[PDB]
Protein backbone atom coordinates (compact mmCIF):
# COMPACT_ATOMS: atom_id res chain seq x y z
CA UNK A 1 0.00 0.00 0.00
CA UNK A 2 1.09 3.63 -0.89
CA UNK A 3 -0.33 6.39 -2.64
CA UNK A 4 -3.65 6.11 -3.40
CA UNK A 5 -3.78 2.15 -4.38
CA UNK A 6 -3.10 -1.10 -2.98
CA UNK A 7 -1.52 -3.63 -5.22
CA UNK A 8 -0.70 -6.55 -2.44
CA UNK A 9 -3.79 -7.79 -1.11
CA UNK A 10 -3.86 -9.65 2.05
CA UNK B 1 -4.51 13.40 -11.87
CA UNK B 2 -1.43 14.19 -12.33
CA UNK B 3 -0.47 15.58 -15.47
CA UNK B 4 2.96 14.80 -17.31
CA UNK B 5 4.34 16.92 -19.56
CA UNK B 6 7.76 16.19 -22.03
CA UNK B 7 10.42 18.27 -23.40
CA UNK B 8 12.47 18.02 -25.65
CA UNK B 9 8.79 16.99 -28.07
CA UNK B 10 12.34 15.69 -30.31
CA UNK B 11 15.88 16.17 -30.46
CA UNK B 12 18.57 14.66 -32.90
CA UNK B 13 22.02 14.08 -31.18
CA UNK B 14 25.52 13.11 -33.02
CA UNK B 15 26.84 9.79 -31.65
CA UNK B 16 29.14 10.26 -28.35
CA UNK B 17 26.97 13.29 -27.45
CA UNK B 18 24.59 14.14 -23.93
CA UNK B 19 20.79 14.22 -24.71
CA UNK B 20 19.01 15.91 -21.47
CA UNK B 21 15.22 15.12 -21.55
CA UNK B 22 13.16 16.49 -19.00
CA UNK B 23 9.34 15.60 -17.78
CA UNK B 24 7.23 17.60 -15.08
CA UNK B 25 4.37 16.70 -13.15
CA UNK B 26 1.16 19.19 -12.07
CA UNK B 27 1.92 17.86 -8.40
CA UNK B 28 4.00 16.36 -5.90
CA UNK B 29 4.66 12.03 -6.70
CA UNK B 30 6.89 11.13 -4.07
CA UNK B 31 9.43 10.57 -6.52
CA UNK B 32 7.92 7.50 -8.11
CA UNK B 33 8.83 8.68 -11.61
CA UNK B 34 9.61 5.96 -14.22
CA UNK B 35 11.36 5.87 -17.41
CA UNK B 36 10.81 3.71 -20.46
CA UNK B 37 12.57 3.50 -23.90
CA UNK B 38 10.79 1.82 -26.83
CA UNK B 39 11.52 0.89 -30.58
CA UNK B 40 9.40 0.27 -33.15
CA UNK B 41 7.24 -2.85 -32.96
CA UNK B 42 8.19 -3.25 -29.37
CA UNK B 43 6.56 -2.47 -26.28
CA UNK B 44 8.50 0.40 -23.82
CA UNK B 45 11.27 -1.51 -22.16
CA UNK B 46 11.84 -0.44 -18.41
CA UNK B 47 14.74 1.87 -17.51
CA UNK B 48 14.37 3.81 -14.89
CA UNK B 49 11.97 2.83 -11.51
CA UNK B 50 11.05 4.89 -8.50
CA UNK B 51 13.91 6.56 -6.33
CA UNK B 52 15.64 7.46 -9.89
CA UNK B 53 17.41 4.13 -9.98
CA UNK B 54 18.83 2.47 -13.37
CA UNK B 55 17.11 -1.29 -13.78
CA UNK B 56 19.46 -3.96 -13.87
CA UNK B 57 20.96 -4.32 -17.27
CA UNK B 58 20.58 -1.22 -19.03
CA UNK B 59 23.91 0.84 -19.54
CA UNK B 60 25.05 2.94 -16.83
CA UNK B 61 24.75 5.86 -19.65
CA UNK B 62 21.19 6.60 -18.85
CA UNK B 63 20.53 8.57 -15.80
CA UNK B 64 17.77 10.30 -14.41
CA UNK B 65 17.43 12.81 -11.55
CA UNK B 66 14.90 15.29 -9.85
CA UNK B 67 12.50 15.80 -7.28
CA UNK B 68 9.19 17.35 -6.23
CA UNK B 69 7.69 17.92 -9.82
CA UNK B 70 10.89 18.18 -11.53
CA UNK B 71 12.30 15.51 -13.59
CA UNK B 72 15.73 14.69 -16.09
CA UNK B 73 17.03 11.65 -17.79
CA UNK B 74 20.11 11.78 -19.38
CA UNK B 75 22.21 9.70 -21.75
CA UNK B 76 25.76 10.25 -21.52
CA UNK B 77 27.86 9.61 -24.63
CA UNK B 78 24.98 8.65 -26.55
CA UNK B 79 24.95 5.63 -29.24
CA UNK B 80 23.20 4.87 -31.91
CA UNK B 81 21.61 1.81 -30.55
CA UNK B 82 19.59 4.43 -28.38
CA UNK B 83 17.76 5.61 -30.74
CA UNK B 84 13.89 5.43 -29.86
CA UNK B 85 10.62 6.99 -27.76
CA UNK B 86 11.76 7.87 -24.43
CA UNK B 87 8.80 8.12 -22.12
CA UNK B 88 8.30 9.22 -18.00
CA UNK B 89 5.42 7.37 -15.98
CA UNK B 90 4.43 8.77 -12.70
CA UNK B 91 3.12 5.68 -10.53
CA UNK B 92 2.07 7.69 -7.15
CA UNK B 93 -1.10 8.03 -8.00
CA UNK B 94 -3.96 5.78 -9.94
CA UNK B 95 -4.84 6.71 -12.40
CA UNK B 96 -1.33 6.09 -13.58
CA UNK B 97 -0.32 8.89 -15.84
CA UNK B 98 2.07 9.29 -18.88
CA UNK B 99 4.69 12.14 -20.91
CA UNK B 100 3.72 11.35 -24.41
CA UNK B 101 7.35 10.69 -25.58
CA UNK B 102 10.40 12.53 -26.61
CA UNK B 103 11.72 11.05 -29.87
CA UNK B 104 15.57 10.50 -30.11
CA UNK B 105 17.29 10.52 -33.36
CA UNK B 106 21.20 9.91 -33.63
CA UNK C 1 12.07 -15.29 -18.78
CA UNK C 2 9.24 -14.10 -17.44
CA UNK C 3 6.65 -13.81 -20.20
CA UNK C 4 3.25 -11.92 -20.68
CA UNK C 5 1.46 -13.54 -23.91
CA UNK C 6 -1.63 -11.46 -25.41
CA UNK C 7 -4.43 -12.80 -27.53
CA UNK C 8 -7.79 -11.63 -28.57
CA UNK C 9 -8.61 -8.36 -30.14
CA UNK C 10 -9.41 -7.22 -33.84
CA UNK C 11 -11.41 -5.11 -35.44
CA UNK C 12 -15.31 -4.64 -34.14
CA UNK C 13 -17.84 -2.13 -35.04
CA UNK C 14 -19.12 0.42 -32.02
CA UNK C 15 -21.44 -0.59 -29.42
CA UNK C 16 -19.26 -4.31 -30.05
CA UNK C 17 -17.32 -5.95 -27.02
CA UNK C 18 -14.16 -7.42 -26.65
CA UNK C 19 -12.48 -9.74 -24.16
CA UNK C 20 -8.39 -9.94 -23.97
CA UNK C 21 -6.65 -12.51 -22.67
CA UNK C 22 -2.49 -12.44 -21.25
CA UNK C 23 -1.26 -15.38 -20.17
CA UNK C 24 1.43 -15.41 -17.97
CA UNK C 25 4.79 -17.61 -17.24
CA UNK C 26 8.23 -17.09 -15.30
CA UNK C 27 7.30 -15.87 -11.80
CA UNK C 28 4.31 -16.73 -8.89
CA UNK C 29 1.37 -14.56 -10.73
CA UNK C 30 -0.20 -14.39 -7.29
CA UNK C 31 2.30 -12.41 -5.44
CA UNK C 32 2.34 -9.50 -8.50
CA UNK C 33 -0.57 -6.69 -9.48
CA UNK C 34 -1.14 -6.06 -13.09
CA UNK C 35 -2.59 -3.37 -15.69
CA UNK C 36 -3.48 -2.75 -18.93
CA UNK C 37 -2.46 0.22 -20.57
CA UNK C 38 -3.05 1.06 -24.73
CA UNK C 39 -1.01 3.47 -26.99
CA UNK C 40 -2.86 5.22 -29.32
CA UNK C 41 -1.87 6.11 -32.92
CA UNK C 42 -0.51 9.61 -31.94
CA UNK C 43 2.08 7.26 -29.65
CA UNK C 44 0.61 8.27 -26.53
CA UNK C 45 0.23 5.88 -23.38
CA UNK C 46 -2.41 5.57 -21.45
CA UNK C 47 -3.38 3.51 -18.46
CA UNK C 48 -6.45 1.40 -18.61
CA UNK C 49 -6.78 -0.07 -15.25
CA UNK C 50 -4.95 -2.02 -12.82
CA UNK C 51 -5.81 -5.42 -10.36
CA UNK C 52 -4.28 -6.28 -7.03
CA UNK C 53 -2.59 -9.86 -6.13
CA UNK C 54 -5.90 -11.74 -5.33
CA UNK C 55 -8.05 -9.44 -7.91
CA UNK C 56 -9.81 -7.48 -4.14
CA UNK C 57 -8.53 -4.10 -5.26
CA UNK C 58 -9.27 -2.96 -8.94
CA UNK C 59 -8.96 0.67 -10.52
CA UNK C 60 -9.76 2.11 -13.44
CA UNK C 61 -9.14 4.74 -15.93
CA UNK C 62 -12.60 7.18 -15.99
CA UNK C 63 -12.56 6.82 -19.80
CA UNK C 64 -13.56 3.29 -18.97
CA UNK C 65 -15.24 2.71 -16.06
CA UNK C 66 -18.69 1.50 -16.69
CA UNK C 67 -17.49 -0.40 -19.88
CA UNK C 68 -14.69 -2.01 -19.28
CA UNK C 69 -13.89 -4.83 -16.47
CA UNK C 70 -10.44 -6.47 -15.78
CA UNK C 71 -10.06 -9.36 -13.43
CA UNK C 72 -7.71 -12.39 -13.07
CA UNK C 73 -8.05 -16.50 -12.73
CA UNK C 74 -4.78 -16.80 -10.58
CA UNK C 75 -4.88 -20.59 -11.18
CA UNK C 76 -4.47 -20.22 -14.54
CA UNK C 77 -1.82 -17.29 -14.63
CA UNK C 78 -4.08 -15.80 -16.58
CA UNK C 79 -5.07 -12.01 -16.87
CA UNK C 80 -7.92 -10.35 -18.78
CA UNK C 81 -9.56 -7.14 -19.93
CA UNK C 82 -13.67 -7.39 -20.78
CA UNK C 83 -14.19 -4.42 -22.63
CA UNK C 84 -18.28 -3.64 -24.02
CA UNK C 85 -20.26 -0.64 -25.64
CA UNK C 86 -17.05 0.14 -27.38
CA UNK C 87 -16.27 3.43 -29.57
CA UNK C 88 -13.94 4.64 -32.02
CA UNK C 89 -12.26 6.86 -29.01
CA UNK C 90 -11.22 3.12 -27.34
CA UNK C 91 -9.05 2.11 -30.79
CA UNK C 92 -5.08 1.00 -29.45
CA UNK C 93 -2.72 -1.24 -28.77
CA UNK C 94 -3.57 -2.38 -25.77
CA UNK C 95 -0.50 -3.52 -23.93
CA UNK C 96 -0.51 -6.22 -20.90
CA UNK C 97 1.73 -5.28 -18.06
CA UNK C 98 2.97 -6.83 -14.63
CA UNK C 99 3.37 -3.66 -11.54
CA UNK C 100 7.21 -4.29 -10.75
CA UNK C 101 6.64 -4.36 -7.28
CA UNK C 102 4.63 -5.24 -4.44
CA UNK C 103 3.26 -1.78 -3.69
CA UNK C 104 3.88 -0.45 -7.16
CA UNK C 105 1.77 -0.78 -10.51
CA UNK C 106 4.91 0.71 -12.36
CA UNK C 107 5.39 -1.70 -15.25
CA UNK C 108 8.45 -4.12 -15.56
CA UNK C 109 7.28 -6.67 -18.23
CA UNK C 110 5.10 -5.80 -20.60
CA UNK C 111 3.03 -8.52 -22.88
CA UNK C 112 3.62 -7.86 -27.04
CA UNK C 113 0.30 -5.71 -28.03
CA UNK C 114 -3.55 -6.42 -29.05
CA UNK C 115 -5.01 -4.44 -31.55
CA UNK C 116 -8.59 -3.40 -31.50
CA UNK C 117 -9.82 -1.18 -33.55
CA UNK C 118 -13.27 0.06 -33.35
CA UNK C 119 -14.95 1.37 -36.86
Amino acid sequence: KKGNYVVTDH
Amino acid sequence: DIELTQSPASLSVATGEKVTIRCMTSTDIDDDMNWYQQKPGEPPKFLISEGNTLRPGVPSRFSSSGTGTDFVFTIENTLSEDVGDYYCLQSFNVPLTFGCGTKLEI
Amino acid sequence: QVKLQQSGGGLVKPGASLKLSCVTSGFTFRKFGMSWVRQTSDKCLEWVASISTGGYNTYYSDNVKGRFTISRENAKNTLYLQMSSLKSEDTALYYCTRGYSSTSYAMDYWGQGTTVTVS
